[PDB]
């Protein structure tokens, strides 16, 4: 399924170890399937691959940033979009994951 | 003879003067800083939580009291069926429900 026009909306984001980011993938498809999502950034990684996609709908995703602006394309079945956004500092001192 | 009126009759800010031990319950004045670590179960990522797409406010008719005199009515979009919690970020208002 290529889908047809796909915008994101970002929610609130830190940049931290842990995955403290999540958006929206607001999506207009053709097709129940499959899709691979995935972010075109050195400095941002997000966690699900592989994502179903409907004829029309939403799906929300998480992700971690180093950078303290989410400034990044997502791509969705090769839709690239560009996610603009402003993370915070962390809140924590320390964590046990890298 | 010329006792005059005990301080339960004039202590300031409505405290209720109660003896053994002497104290003052129900004193209210000021604020209190609190800080609270909630556990990290209580938390729910937000791939759970039904986002909302959109949001739209439309205040009825109001009036400034003590009273939970003021309404208005959202009218949102979102992507599941959900318990979602609702907040007032101003510091002159207040919400009935959570």
């Amino acid at each position: 399924p290529t889908i047809l026009e796909v915008s994101c909306t970002v929610a609130d984001c830190i940049y931290s170890a842990d995955f403290g980011g999540s958006l929206t993938l607001q999506y207009k498809a053709d097709r129940e399937g499959h899709c691979p999502v995935h972010s075109h950034s050195t400095t941002a990684v997000l966690k699900e691959a592989t994502t179903h996609v409907t004829a029309v709908g939403s799906i929300t995703l998480h992700f971690s940033t180093s950078s303290p602006q989410a400034n990044f394309i997502v791509s969705l079945c090769g839709k690239k979009t560009t996610c603009n956004a402003e993370c915070k500092p962390p809140a924590d001192h320390i964590i046990g994951e890298p | 003879n010329n006792s005059g009126r005990p301080l339960q009759e004039t202590a300031p800010f409505g405290c209720k003067i109660e003896v053994e031990p002497l104290r003052a319950s129900n004193c209210a004045y000021g604020h209190i800083p609190i800080s609270i670590d909630i556990p990290d179960a209580a938390f729910v990522r937000s791939s759970e939580s039904p986002t909302i797409l959109e949001v739209s406010c439309t205040v009825a008719d109001c009036i400034y009291s003590a009273d939970f005199g003021g309404s208005l009515t959202l009218q949102y979009k979102a992507d599941r069926e959900g318990h979602c919690p609702v907040h007032s970020h101003s510091t002159t208002a207040v919400l009935k429900e959570a």
